[PDB]
């Protein structure tokens, strides 16, 4: 149940420094991060936001890397600057997903309420939206299978 | 305790294969190709003699070895009730072995789906709706074991045999196509249940769009060895009135609980006779006068109001209708289930609505051009 | 002491539970991390020895670090249960190791396997010629029990290295009556 | 004879545990 939310273009412009970063640090292509802020309300806002040194192996591409000194103590200072800005989700470029996306939001949905994967948008030339959320679902099928976890096109706004 | 399995180590010819090798399963002190053992004799075409034995050294498996999940424990009691065939005393050890065997995994499920499925033998609806409905109070963290889903359907179903919920055997049928969604059991069974689903959907109205997933494998897999008219009747509420010898043949040959409401399922020709006639026919003339309705919807003048206000209650269409001139005016509906030929043929729609509100756009923007400014 | 980051997994998969050594496989495990967390916690205070795991997932919960206790925290609860696999342990353990600190050590893997694990043999001779081809020395230890006639582990050990390998060795255990300091001491010699 | 040996775990929890309301209380009563 989430329509939209209030995007500050600051911590996007983190995600360009970002994208500034993996053009120089190597063969790290797409821009991963995790993503700050507070539900409110099924409208939102994001401040804040933090982008990952993450990489991820094209053969199995469920290896995260979302590391705890990475994590913790700088969540330590995010905390420290603020109490209210702490986590929401999380990020990463291209359009479609990466098989890993799920696992990475099972890694911070113990640490929120609904930690959203909002996937961004680096190099805008889109014919629909810009970067859109996708919040925790359990849709699964009529089947009674086990659960299903891929997260949903749960619209979002800038 | 060695010599207890010493003194019943042959059982059968051609039995001790396993036992030649069991006499040393225990010496290896191993517990998960023991636990495949007692797997290995429910494969093993024993009369339960062994277990009701052995489950003196299972209760000795809960003393010393306590860390094996007791999944092949419930599995070994609900094999040595072969030999007991009497469940009153082995639900008091089931839910013993329960409480005293631990494990960190969803212990319970396995457990009250057991007491489900021995609880056939309760004289159901007294003790049913408690621990049948507990299973799904507890379905709700994991269901990744999903055969205790398959018991729960078991148990579902079996409920549903306790009587008043006529077409949740559909959607509960459903919970069994996806239980395990590879049959993992030969056809002529199931088909059985292929019959008797159609039958039991059939019969029982709870549901409206009933002929909805007739396309689905692993039902109609079942059904090409079906009587052969069992799926045209089914088809004759998918397509929805127009096999007259189908909604017929309904009366024809399916003779048990049919007449209860086969005037209901001949209003479900009618109220799905409305999406056929809307669909069918997508343009105009949609103040459709009642001739097609009292001519092909077996209906008379006096009742096509009832087969629209029923269909007021139903609510998938809601037309205007008129009654100066008793024309039965088609509004807003649900359409139809699949028309693969229509969703390769819809171009002449969709692609029509592209380039011609594009086309049309570009004729807007090309006369509006020169105020680019 | 030799440079190397020494990357632990635990085996927390569904054959190191019963009661054949002591009543608990979970202590021969432990202890096993205890006497190399506290062997490199002694040997070199620029480590980086965390936890990885390899049932259904490669959790790494803490931070790669040169500190154990909390890692010895979380050997408590460890779960011995579920989908053991070699392979994806190794390769995260691999590019884990890449995210290290300033390069003062190599790549060293122990992986503790008590299953007779599920891998092709072009599996491990595809990932232990990547371990040729991405210099890397692995100690490969049995816990718990393997199968007779060892495959996986064995042809890991056969694959490896050279050019600076003869780290590739194997201690196999078998399931009899023996105490969990002695199958941690005969895999503490030659991992 | 094993409730002992999860009670035990539960107290070196315990012990970890108060060692974090020590630290949520005593390292935020820093700050």
């Amino acid at each position: 149940a989430v329509q939209k939310v209030v995007v500050h273009p600051l911590v996007l412009l983190s995600v360009v420094d970002h994208f500034n970063r993996i053009g120089k640090v190597g063969n790290q292509k797409r821009v991963v991060g995790v993503l700050l802020g507070s539900w409110q309300k099924k409208v939102l806002d994001v401040s804040n936001s933090f982008a990952v040194p993450f990489d991820e192996d094209d053969k199995d591409d469920s290896v995260w890397f979302l590391d705890h000194d990475y994590l913790e103590n700088m969540y330590g200072m995010f905390k420290k600057v603020n109490a209210r800005e702490r986590i929401v989700g999380w990020y990463h470029t291209g359009p479609k997903l990466h098989k890993n996306d799920i696992a990475i939001n099972e890694l911070m949905k113990r640490y929120c309420p609904n930690s959203v994967l909002v996937i961004i948008d680096v190099k805008p030339k889109d014919l629909g939206l810009p970067t859109e959320a996708y919040i925790s679902v359990e849709e699964v099928h009529d089947d009674g299978t086990p659960t299903s976890k891929t997260f949903e096109h749960v619209t979002s706004e800038i | 305790v060695p010599g207890f399995l010493q003194q019943s180590q042959n059982s059968g010819p051609g039995q001790p294969a396993v036992w030649h090798r069991l006499e040393e399963l225990y010496t290896k002190k191993l517990w998960h190709q023991l636990t495949l053992q007692v797997l290995d004799f429910v494969q093993d075409p024993c009369f339960a003699q062994g277990d009701g034995l052995i489950k003196l050294y299972e209760n000795f498996i809960s003393e010393f070895e306590h860390r094996v999940n007791p999944l092949s424990l419930v599995e070994i009691i609900l094999h040595v009730v072969r030999q007991m065939t009497d469940p009153n005393v082995a639900l008091t050890f089931l839910e013993k072995t329960r409480e005293k065997v631990k494990s960190s995994d969803e212990a319970v499920i396995l457990c009250k789906t057991a007491i489900g499925a021995l609880k056939l033998n309760i004289g159901d609806l007294q003790v049913t709706k408690e621990t049948i409905e507990d299973v799904e109070e507890m379905l709700n963290n994991l269901p990744g074991v999903t055969s205790v889903h398959s018991r729960f359907y078991d148990l579902s179903s079996k409920y549903y045999q306790t009587i008043g919920n006529h077409a949740s055997y559909y959607k509960d049928a459903l919970r069994f196509l996806g239980c395990v969604d590879i049959k993992d059991l030969p056809v002529s069974e199931q088909q059985e249940r292929a019959f008797t689903l159609g039958l039991a959907g059939l019969l029982g109205e709870g549901v409206f769009n009933f002929g909805e997933l007739l396309m689905h494998p692993v039902l109609e897999s079942l059904r090409n060895t079906d009587r052969q008219w069992l799926i045209d009747t089914l088809y004759a509420f998918n397509s929805g009135n127009v096999e007259r010898f189908q909604t017929l043949k309904t009366a024809w040959g399916q003779q048990p609980d049919l007449a209860a409401n086969e005037a209901q399922l001949l209003r479900k020709i009618q109220l799905l006779c409305l999406m056929e006639m809307t669909f069918t026919r997508p343009a105009n003339h949609r103040q459709l006068t009642f001739e097609e309705i009292a001519k092909s919807a077996k209906i008379t003048v006096n009742e096509v109001e009832l087969l629209v206000m029923k269909a007021l209650s139903v609510g998938l269409v809601k037309g205007s209708i008129d009654e100066v001139d008793k024309r039965v005016h088609m509004t807003w509906v649900q359409p139809r289930v699949l028309d693969l030929q229509q969703i390769k043929g819809m171009k002449d729609r969709l692609e029509f609505w592209c380039t011609d509100v594009k086309s049309m756009e570009m004729l807007v923007e090309h006369q509006a051009h020169d105020i680019l400014t | 002491m030799v440079l190397e980051s020494t990357m632990v997994c635990v085996d927390n998969s569904e054959y190191m539970r019963n009661g054949d050594f002591l009543p608990t496989r979970l202590q021969a495990q432990q202890d096993a991390v205890n006497i190399v967390c506290h062997s490199k916690t002694r040997s070199n205070p620029e480590n980086n020895v965390g936890l990885i795991t390899l049932a259904n997932d490669c959790e790494v919960l803490t931070t790669l670090t040169p500190d154990t206790g909390r890692i010895l925290s979380k050997l408590h609860t460890v779960q011995p249960k579920g989908k053991i696999t070699f392979c994806t342990g190794i390769r995260v353990a691999h590019l884990a190791l890449k995210h290290r600190q300033g390069k003062n050590h190599k790549m060293r893997i122990i992986a503790f396997v008590g299953s007779p694990v599920e891998d092709n043999e072009k599996d491990l001779v595809k990932l232990a010629k990547r371990l040729k081809k991405e210099k890397v020395n692995v100690d490969i230890i049995n816990f718990g029990e393997e199968e007779v006639n060892t495959e996986k582990l064995t042809a890991f050990v056969n694959t490896l290295n050279g050019k600076d390998g003869t780290g590739s060795h194997l201690v196999t255990v078998p399931p009899g009556p023996s105490l969990a300091d002695a199958l941690i001491s005969s895999p503490i010699l030659a991992g | 004879r094993t409730r002992l040996l999860d009670s035990e775990i539960k107290i070196m929890k315990s012990e970890v545990l108060r060692v974090t309301h020590e630290l949520q209380a005593m390292k935020d009563k820093i700050k």
